[PDB]
């Protein structure tokens, strides 16, 4: 039933004749439909909460319901298209209405219902028994990935009758007809999924496959496995935006989904500039990386409502990109924002708030967007396997980790590294600080790791058990001094200077240097566990110290260009050079 | 059934032109989607009615939406094949089994035990642990929580605990035991799955699995549906009953939720007024009950936030139960195995379990002891710390080495490493010797002469 | 003079010491505790306010 | 006219018999006595509207009240000829000037700027003050907060800006069209506002700027509503017109005070100290005014400032524009009490976009450098500053007594600059060297080879 405003309030506004609308759903308020949400229903009166300004919308006008909740469309024309927190293109804004600002009311699709594709029926014939989630064809959308599979859409069980594949079509167009026990029904390639629900799949399951972040610190301090979930500062001008785009172009995913939640006006238009200008480095090089992946900004200008559910649209696309069997990862830009957002969204739902200005469904939204995440088997006849990496950044107002954002952060994610501006400040690489770097998936990780017998595990505790030693010499360095100690002490302390230059740092301006492989970082860590053996046998053989240090010189300096030359199908030049410290040895056994 | 419905607001729900409504009575809400949730009734006033959705008001509509009211309270299928069989938090089977036949359909709510039918706890249990027997005796029957903190092995403690009951228990019939988790993580759910899969007790035991993902009604109500299944198998199945609860501080987030959705009156902290009778409903169902054999073991698990000891949920925790243990961050951080601060931790009677006729009756005194000399120890270490090594006295080192002793010996074994009462009592008496003689004032002349070497 | 400055200088050192894990944390303890007195007054006068 | 209003209590009353009504919605409501009071509808509802009389319902019966509804909202007289005329809160005259002859009319809400038509900071905003424009560089499309305190003449300060800001860009060798400037006074003092408007006619640059003022006297709507005003004035000037702007808004906590009596006004149940819990969202409705545009020559800048509480920086409005704004411009009331210019702490002092602002090309390759050395000179003064007063000024070592006579030099000569005092950055960078010769060569950590090459002579 059409809706009739009877009062309105501030940004809210109570609508008679919604009898038929529902709550929580989304309604078209005035003449100008401006966006809005209904909150409470009162009989045939129902209050909604207009996101967008109030001002034009007068009594008489006629209100619209969606009759239905927030929702996204998942399909083709998804990728390689830009899209604000209330999932509309910007450039597309920018182009049609072509002007610098973006009025209030106005409305347009996420998906190009004008761009045509050529799609084709991939493992889908007509007489066989399929369901949501099964592929009922393939069409080709980016320039780097495979064709995006169009599978049959969610609550969809039946026969298929009449194909409209292969052929081309828009994403309006049904290509399918399917039977069900409802008799006939319509399916097309595009599908829409409702933005507070995740993606259905088949099965749950742990993920045993780690992800890739091309960082060798990241990989081996605290590695993220593909489907786990890793946490991270908001501090800016830390350098955090060189980690997020280093690990979302070196990731092993297939796709990337990018969901911010608000920011800086400054940093969202850097974000965006040099969001293009990233290159695939897979097949050469495909498109860009804006076209394999997807982008959702809201600048601070945005509404609350697109701001503490964008994190949940942009997670649905995610699992909709993991609906088709693929791998792939939710980024989150200062949650923080979101959290604020919430807050304020709590102060206009009248719910009582419970720490600190905190809402009373905190933890619960908290927990409900990080176990969204994770690897399983999605559902459908095709059974194809899926992951979706979770990395979230928490930026608090006060910096203090007593903040309810930071605590529920850190409980949630099992993993949390934590970046330091006085790390940044030593004038060195990404900055992490290694002594409140911790992980609890390290356990399934190395055992999984151990499969392929690489393993990170025995010297990542070793470098672990001797970054802590280094510690304590450190503490004791600035307590009596450094001259005071034994040998075993000043090699220690030597290998961790090397530690933090040659293997910790890594600099993603360089060729070789900016992403660095399983093989390369585990023949790194097992020439410094040989170096660092060599020297304790050395220093047990009774060598000096000094002339091991003088003798040995040439092996630091060869090990020091295990970081370079490029590609590491030749990985075995350095373990050569671990025979020449074993000679370094040697040398240590005449002098 | 009721086809007409008023008003919606939030996560709630009002009906009209009903009559003779019953308090947390079942009742089943068709929605125009076809969707069946199941609710409680909250309030009635007159030919007016206020219930609470569980599965949340979102996406119903008002004038398509049916409801079906039974008019009895809150009722659950129990039976005796929910052994080995595995359970939500709704009550539907997890195990993706057939469907379970109920013996009895009673209330999840639970009884309270009549206090001249109560009995004292008594007898004696082995945990394996040597905390668990010296430091701060286990009752069986009794009932104690444990306070942990985010990021330790809390999980870890626990399935070494579930492991280790039936096994050390034995050398004092298998014990059987229930896990129940309300709101938890899924890697927490996966690794109490394989936890009680390698003890192989998932046979023997029950599962009440809330996820996370899971509304928050049906987490809260998995304590109710384990109350009543824990409290059957220790009445009408006549057998030991271990009840293994985790995850209470989501349950008490979401309690507080619930409270403020309502715009009720909250009490401290933002929670609920009624929070120390809503978890004293379920922490005093524990004990013994006269002329029946078994008991319900009530052996919570909670998590402190922000490792703070000073919360209102530790606090409430206590008030509720009696006695706690402790797991502290200080000694989570050293490296050695788990953290149990014997200080804060501490059991409601630990003079049942000691004496003569039980064990020993050596026990006690020893255990004053030796909790006199760590604590003189922790005091000694904060004195050394701050005046300095030579600043202090001999007793002062000699209580800090014990204390240390102590916590890297006595206070660590290992997680699937199950330690005799026998063995815990060897390791004290051999942690006594390493203090003088005129060092414990709690001790006396006969088990001094008898203990040392 | 030397003496005395070394009698001095662990007079200072125990100040530091002092100034270390007592001074400092019975600071931070006291005013957070102060802090969480305040917020929950607030809390509840606000409580009082809403209702 | 309407005589239908069912009742008034306080600066709002509610009317019945309303047909089609909208929100904000303009009203003139004439008073028993004859007096016209202007208003804005707060609220509409099926039976009644509730408004808002700016003059107050004081001395106004409802018997005798008439309210004339206009029918549209709140607008704004946007002009290519707008420069050189001030206003007032109401967009009514304030300096008994003329009336401007508007171009287009728009609406006071606005539209906010899109993410993919965003443009970075590119071109450097010469602030002008020798502790400002030095040590955190400004950019156009940069927000940079103001951190005032209780007795902190921030209007001198931000007359001086604004006298510095029309000589800003003379060596950018957008000429023709001179940058307009836009002065917002909200809750302020009759002799701030007189010596501002006087200061503002003295240098010539009133004519070149934009005017509105809206006293303590005034109502909370009047300043609350002026921001609004001055940023769609802003946005007039740089979309459309395509120029150069700058805004500078004074006393943003008298303004929070007025957003929330207008907050108030809707008896809504307050939020932590008395504040709005959406404050965060209004303050993201006003600093988003600000930034560069892709494809449009003209940028927009904007400076807010606010006062801190009983000298506290844990205020809800400093947290707000911390996490928001990049940067913040402290204030120390010690300098200030030492009889200085302007007191600005080096070390509080910092700017995110700073380094876009600076550099070749920009303003100089001496100036990241110089401004790190110099704020380090400080910090390091500071701390031999502590250290003499505690052993004596026979404990100093080199680089010791090197930091203490530069860190009393750039008080008294860096620091210092005056109330009109404008010097260039060339003069400052020139300064920064020859208050930096005081030390050696390898005095300076902080420093290139092939700068300290290419400078020192």
């Amino acid at each position: 039933e059409y809706g009739a405003i009877y009062s309105v309030s501030g940004p809210v506004v109570i609508a008679e004749n919604m009898i038929g609308c529902a709550m929580y759903e989304l309604v078209k308020v005035g003449h100008d439909n401006l966006v809005g949400e209904v909150i409470r229903i009162d009989g045939d009166k129902a209050t909604i909460q207009v996101y967008e300004e109030t001002a034009g919308l007068t009594v008489g006008d006629p209100v619209l319901r969606t009759g239905k909740p927030l929702s996204v469309e998942l399909g083709p024309g998804l990728m390689e298209t830009i899209y604000d927190g209330i999932q509309r293109p910007l450039k597309a804004i920018k182009e049609e209405s072509q002007s610098i600002y973006i009025p209030r009311g106005i409305d347009t699709p996420a998906l190009d219902r004008t761009i045509k594709w050529q799609f084709t029926p991939g493992k889908f014939q007509v007489g066989d028994h399929i369901s949501g989630g099964d592929i009922y064809g393939s069409v080709f959308e980016n320039s780097l990935i495979s064709s995006h599979k169009i599978l049959l859409p969610p609550r969809s069980r039946g026969t298929i009758t009449w194909i409209a594949p292969a052929g081309e079509y828009t994403l309006d167009e049904k290509i399918l007809e399917v039977e069900f026990d409802g008799k006939k029904s319509d399916f097309t390639l595009y599908h829409t999924w409702p933005v507070r629900v995740p993606r259905p799949v088949t099965e749950k399951l742990s993920a045993d496959y780690p992800l890739l972040t091309g960082q060798r610190v990241l990989d081996a301090l605290f590695p993220c496995v593909q489907g786990g979930t890793t946490c991270i500062p908001g501090a800016f001008g830390c350098g955090k935006t060189v980690i997020s785009q280093s690990l979302s172009k070196y990731s092993n995913s297939d796709a990337i989904i990018y969901v911010g939640c608000g920011e800086r006006g400054n940093e969202m238009a850097e974000v965006l500039m040099e969001f293009p200008e990233l290159y695939t480095e897979m097949s050469g090089t495909k498109e860009p990386i804006m076209k394999r992946t997807t982008l959702v900004a809201n600048t601070s200008n945005m509404p609350v409502a697109a701001r503490e559910a964008s994190i949940y649209t942009g997670i649905t696309l995610a699992e909709y990109f993991r609906d088709q069997g693929k791998n792939v990862s939710m980024i989150a830009d200062s949650s923080s924002r979101w959290a604020e957002a919430l807050r304020e969204i709590s102060g206009r739902l009248g719910e009582m708030p419970a720490d600190q200005g905190f809402p009373a469904y905190l933890g619960a939204k908290l927990a409900s967007f990080y176990e969204r995440a994770g690897k399983a088997v999605a559902l459908g006849s095709p059974d194809r396997t899926g992951s979706v990496s979770i990395v979230a950044a928490v930026s608090p107002a006060g910096g203090d980790f007593s903040d309810p954002v930071t605590t529920a952060t850190l409980g949630i994610t099992q993993v949390f590294w934590g970046l330091d501006k006085k790390l940044a400040q030593r004038k060195h690489f990404p900055s992490i600080n290694t002594s409140v770097s911790y992980s609890k998936y390290t356990n399934v990780l190395n055992k999984f790791y151990d499969s392929n017998y690489p393993e990170f595990p025995v010297l990542r505790d070793r470098m672990k058990e001797i970054l802590s030693n280094a510690e304590e010499l450190e503490q004791v360095v600035q307590l009596v001094g450094k001259s005071a100690l034994s040998d075993s002490d000043k090699i220690t302390l030597d290998v961790a200077t090397l530690i933090k230059e040659d293997f910790l740092q890594q600099n993603g301006y360089s060729t070789y240097d900016a992403f660095c492989p399983i093989w390369k970082t585990f023949d790194m860590m097992r020439a410094f566990i040989s170096y660092h053996d060599e020297a304790q046998k050395a220093v047990a053989n009774g060598a000096n110290w000094s002339k091991l240090a003088d003798s040995t010189g040439d092996v630091k300096h060869a090990v020091s260009s295990s970081k370079f030359f490029e590609p590491s199908r030749g990985e075995k030049e350095v373990h050569g050079e671990f025979e020449k410290l074993l000679s370094t040895m040697q040398e240590r056994f005449a002098e | 059934n009721y086809n007409t419905v008023s008003g919606v607001n939030g996560p709630l729900v009002i009906l009209e032109k009903v009559k003779f409504p019953r308090y947390n009575e079942i009742v089943n809400l068709t929605l125009p989607d076809g969707t069946v949730r199941q609710g409680q009734v909250l309030e009635i006033r007159g030919d007016r009615a206020i219930v609470q959705v569980f599965e949340g008001t979102s996406g119903i509509d008002v004038k398509k939406t049916t409801v079906e009211f039974t008019g009895e309270s809150l009722r659950i299928p129990v039976s005796e094949d929910m052994l080995g069989r595995i359970f939500d938090g709704s009550g539907r089977p997890i195990d993706n089994g057939p469907k379970v036949f109920a013996e009895d359909y009673l209330d999840i709510n639970g009884s309270p035990i009549n206090p001249y039918a109560r009995i004292y706890p008594e007898e004696m249990i082995s945990t394996g642990v040597s905390a668990i027997d010296t430091m701060n005796s286990i009752a069986r029957g009794q009932k104690i929580p444990i306070f942990s903190a985010s990021g330790l092995p809390h999980n870890e403690i626990a399935a070494q605990i579930c492991r280790q009951a039936g096994l050390v228990r034995p050398t004092k019939e298998n014990f059987s035991i229930v896990f129940a988790a309300m709101g938890v993580n899924l890697e927490t759910a996966r690794f109490f799955k394989q936890d009680f899969e390698e003890n192989g007790s998932l046979e023997r035991t029950s599962l009440f699995l809330n996820l996370a993902n899971d509304p928050t009604i049906e987490r809260i109500i998995t304590p109710r549906l384990a109350l009543t299944t824990a409290e059957y198998l220790a009445y009408q199945t006549e057998r030991h009953v271990l009840t293994i609860l985790t995850d209470m501080s989501s349950y008490a987030d979401a309690l507080r939720e619930v409270s403020a959705a309502r715009e009720e009156v909250p009490g401290r902290r933002g929670y609920p007024g009624y929070m120390y009778t809503d978890l004293s409903t379920i922490y005093e169902r524990a004990g013994r009950v006269e002329g029946r054999n078994g008991s319900i073991t009530q052996i919570p698990i909670l998590t402190m936030p922000n490792d703070d000891i000073t919360h209102p949920i530790p606090d409430l925790t206590g008030y509720i139960t009696e006695g706690q243990i402790f797991v502290d961050r200080q000694l989570h951080n050293k490296g050695i195995y788990p953290p149990i601060n014997v200080l804060p931790s501490l059991s409601r009677l630990m003079k049942s379990a000691i004496g003569e006729g039980m064990t020993r009756k050596d026990h006690g005194d020893v255990s004053n002891q030796l909790y006199a000399k760590y604590a003189i120890g922790k005091d000694a270490a904060a004195m050394k710390a701050v005046v300095g090594e030579e600043a202090l006295s001999i007793e002062d080192k000699l209580s800090l080495e014990f204390l240390e002793k102590f916590e890297k010996t006595f206070i660590t074994q290992g997680a699937y490493e199950d330690r005799t009462v026998f063995e815990s009592l060897d390791q004290a008496w051999s942690l006594l010797r390493i203090y003088p003689k005129e060092m414990l004032n709690r001790i006396s002349p006969k088990i001094l002469d008898e203990f040392y070497d | 003079a030397f003496i005395i400055l070394d009698e001095v200088i662990k007079v200072t050192n125990r100040r530091v010491n002092a100034i270390e894990h007592v001074i400092i944390p019975r600071t931070e303890n006291t005013i957070a505790y102060i802090n969480s007195e305040l917020d929950e007054l607030d809390r509840e006068e606000f409580y009082r306010l809403k209702k």
